[PDB]
């Protein structure tokens, strides 16, 4: 029991959901290294 | 009287150091005959054997 806030037709003042962080700041970011295969001659292409 | 080690190798005379090969290590090493076409800078240093 308890009709949803919508489809009833009257304006009201209800609640929300929030958080604390600035999110984009951790003082970091994904830091990845990549090692090159080496020679271009003996690389395998044939996996289908 | 007092020889630690003796041995056999390639005569560093018939195979002169100038016009031809070189021997500082055991292996008779010449410079550029078969260099691997496409690799890094430190490679091919063994293909000279």
């Amino acid at each position: 029991v308890g009709i949803p806030k919508l489809e009833v037709d009257h304006i009201s003042f209800s609640n929300v959901v929030s958080m604390m962080t600035a999110n984009i700041r951790t003082g970091d970011d994904m830091a990845v290294e990549r090692v090159n295969p080496d020679d271009v001659r003996a690389i395998n292409i044939r996996n289908a | 009287y007092g020889a630690a080690v003796v041995n056999i190798d390639l005569n560093r005379d018939f195979f002169d150091t100038a016009t031809g090969i070189d021997l500082t290590k055991g292996i008779p090493l010449v410079q550029d005959l078969l260099v691997p076409i496409g690799v890094t800078a430190g490679a091919e240093q063994s293909a000279e054997y």
